[PDB]
């Protein structure tokens, strides 16, 4: 959301210094000069750079540095002088900054000078090449910092690169002049024997191989994975290792980059991929919801290459509807809550199919309309409000 | 046996889910199709075409 609305428009800038930003229509001295969408985007960039204040300064001290606050504006709300000790309840940035400064020894003025006085976001470009000879994984990572929304980036920077021997995380140090940075790769000993590949977290899982490079043991890579920036991530990786990351990735901004990248690859392999996410219990529902309108999008662009069925539609007659009838769904038992949230967004999806000759086709509409027709919420203890109204939709 | 001994039949019973759901189904349609055109014929109405 700010990422879009500071390249739409200038930049949200909190802290100003009294104009200030001077690249948009009303004046930020008031809050009663601000456009409403810029109120809302002010305080949605002051919740995520507070989380970046906890991501340099650790949860159990931000806790403190709240504590300490809450407990100054407490012994002050009890005094009955007026205001000698009333203003410890008013707090300020100094203020603030000054007790982050006491609870934790580190100073957060590069941040605060970063993120909250400058009023911008970062672009990255990253594009990827194995060096077979040396072993190692060149990464070439270059900003737009010349876009009117845009500001440039000198920190360090986390990157995560799943191998075959497993998850490893580096710091990469982009100043200005850097282009190239060169981090060191792995074995590949987990190819000569079938033995699983150890995830992000401790687990590790069976992966099918076969779609990999003979000669690279890097599964997928991740430019700041824990949003640890105020960025929009432009990455290039090859379309088996966006299908690698949709399946076996214990991260769920990791899955929807990989399902918003992959509508750009409509290989059957990324249909499989997307499929076997739709068909996966234990992965975060909104993950397949999204995997949904991505499947709907790959089929709309291989038509004359499908084979069977429109998309989704085998797929909603093996969960949602009657063993012995296909055609007819099952009573509505919406107490499960996540197979109820993709049961109502399925056919959604599966409407924005569209045959060769640009309609939707009537296989579709008419399931569309045996699921109205055979709807029957007499024995579920929930309402069939939102269910019903998109089916209209 | 017409002539010293007897039994009972009964009517053919439709316990199938497919012809019972249709049934069911069609039913409410047709029930919510007509109570619906009753109330706008007795009523103002609206239309989304020129006098329809």
């Amino acid at each position: 959301k700010i990422v879009a609305y500071e390249l739409k428009t200038g930049g949200v800038l909190l802290h100003p210094i009294f104009n200030p930003a001077s690249h948009l229509h009303f004046s930020i001295k008031h809050p009663h000069t601000l456009s409403w969408e810029y109120y809302s985007m002010f305080q949605c960039k002051a919740h995520l750079v507070m989380r970046l204040i906890e991501n340099r300064i650790s949860m159990e001290f931000m806790l403190q540095v709240f504590n300490k606050l809450l407990s100054l504006a407490s012994t002050a709300s009890s005094q009955k002088f007026q205001s000698h000790m009333w203003s410890q309840m008013l707090v300020s940035t100094s203020g603030f900054l000054k007790s982050i400064s006491n609870v934790s020894g580190k100073d957060i003025q590069p941040l605060i000078k970063q993120w909250v006085d400058q009023s911008g976001v970062v672009k990255f470009y990253g594009s990827f090449a194995f060096n077979r000879k040396r072993n190692v994984l060149e990464l070439e990572i270059k900003q737009d910092y010349t876009s009117p929304g845009t500001q440039k980036y000198v920190g360090p920077l986390k990157v995560t690169v799943q191998e075959l021997d497993g998850s490893f995380n580096h710091t990469l140090q982009i100043e200005e002049n850097s282009l190239k940075h060169d981090i060191p790769c792995h074995s590949k000993s987990r190819r000569n024997k079938k033995k699983k590949i150890p995830l992000m977290n401790g687990e590790e899982v069976d992966m099918d191989l076969s779609a990999m490079d003979a000669d690279s043991p890097l599964l997928w890579i991740r430019i700041d994975p824990d949003m640890s920036v105020l960025r929009k991530v432009e990455f290039e990786q090859a379309d088996f290792m966006w299908q690698y990351q949709l399946r076996y990735e214990r991260d769920v901004v990791a899955q929807q980059e990989s399902i918003l990248a992959l509508e750009k690859f409509p290989t059957p392999a990324s249909r499989l991929a997307l499929t076997d996410i739709l068909e996966q219990e234990q992965c975060f529902y909104r993950v397949r919801m999204s995997a949904c309108f991505c499947l709907a999008k790959i089929a709309n662009s291989m038509v004359s290459t499908w084979t069977g069925p429109p998309a989704m539609k085998s797929l909603f007659t093996r969960m949602f509807c009657c063993k012995s009838c296909p055609n007819i769904v099952k009573t509505n038992n919406f107490m499960s809550f996540q197979s109820y949230f993709l049961q109502k967004t399925m056919p959604v999806a599966m409407a924005l199919l569209r045959d060769v000759h640009n309609l939707c086709p009537k296989e579709v509409l008419t399931f569309i309309l045996d699921l109205i027709k055979y709807n029957d919420n007499r024995k579920n203890k929930f309402s069939d409000n939102y269910y019903r109204a998109e089916m209209i939709d | 046996p017409h002539t010293y001994i007897k039994t009972p039949t009964y009517r053919e019973p439709v316990s199938d889910y497919q012809v019972l759901r249709e049934k069911a189904a069609s039913q409410r349609r047709d029930v919510e199709r007509a109570l619906t055109r009753f109330m706008a014929k007795t009523g103002e109405t609206q239309s989304l075409f020129k006098d329809d």
